C-alpha cells in the first residue's frame, strides 16, 4: 500500500483498543523494524500486505518486501539524533552523544535515553539525515534507566 | 494482525533538545539477542 520513505507506527488490534507495539522506517522499498516488534509476522499497510524477506533473533532486525538497505555508521565521535515515535505522542528528534557496548566481539554505539517499549525501532540519525541504526535493544543499569544499543544491519 | 501507519520524515532538525549521558558499559549477548550487564 503505502511505500513512501519515512519512519511508520507499527500498531496491532489484538489486544485492547489500538496498541503500538514499536516502529520501523520505509526507506528504498523495503520496511527495516526490530525483530521483537513483528516476530516475523506479516505487516498490513492499508489495504496492501508486507511479507517478511529476512531476519535474525540475535542481531534483532527483520525487513519486509526486500534486503536490509541501511547502512550508515556512527562515526564514533559526532552526537546523534533519536527520532522518537512514541505510543500516542508526536514523532520527535531527540539529540544525544552515544556511549559504548564494549562486548567479546567488539564495540557497538549506545544512546541512554529511556522510552516507553513501544518506542522499539525507532530510527537513530547522523547530521546527514542517514539511519545510523534503530533504539529498541539494550540492557537495564543500576539506575533503573535503559541504554540501548545502536543495532544496524547489513547492506549485501 | 499488525498495520503500519505514517508518522512523519527522517530528517535532522537543528535546535533540538540535546539530553542524554554517554556510558561505557561491559555487556554480553546471548543467542536469543539479548544483552545483558558483565561487572
Ligand atoms: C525496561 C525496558 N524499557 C524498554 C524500552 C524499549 Cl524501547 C524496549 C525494551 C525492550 O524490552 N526491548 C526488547 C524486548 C524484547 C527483546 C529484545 C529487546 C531483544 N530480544 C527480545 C524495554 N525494556
Amino acid at each position: 500500500g503505502e511505500t513512501t520513505d519515512g519512519v511508520y507506527r507499527v500498531m496491532t488490534r489484538r489486544l485492547l483498543g489500538s496498541t503500538q507495539v514499536g516502529v520501523g522506517v520505509m526507506q528504498e522499498g523495503v520496511f527495516h523494524t526490530m525483530w521483537h516488534v513483528t516476530k516475523g509476522a506479516a505487516l498490513r499497510s492499508g489495504e496492501g500486505r508486507l511479507d517478511p524477506y529476512w531476519g535474525d533473533v540475535k542481531q534483532d532486525l527483520v525487513s519486509y518486501c526486500g534486503p536490509w538497505k541501511l547502512d550508515a555508521a556512527w562515526d564514533g565521535l559526532s552526537e546523534v539524533q533519536l527520532l522518537a515515535v512514541p505510543p500516542g505522542e508526536r514523532a520527535k528528534n531527540i539529540q544525544t552523544l552515544p556511549g559504548i557496548f564494549k562486548t567479546k566481539d567488539g564495540d557497538i554505539g549506545a544512546v541512554a535515553l529511556d522510552y516507553p517499549a513501544g518506542t522499539s525501532g525507532s530510527p537513530i540519525l547522523d547530521k546527514c539525515g542517514r539511519v545510523i541504526g534503530l533504539y529498541g535493544n539494550g540492557v537495564v543499569i543500576k539506575n533503573g534507566s535503559y541504554v540501548s544499543a545502536i543495532t544496524q544491519g547489513k547492506r549485501e | 494482525d499488525m498495520y503500519i501507519e505514517r508518522a512523519g520524515d527522517i530528517t535532522w532538525e537543528k535546535d533540538a533538545e540535546v539530553t542524554g549521558n554517554s556510558p561505557r558499559l561491559d555487556v554480553a549477548l546471548d543467542e536469543s539477542g539479548d544483552f545483558s550487564l558483565v561487572e
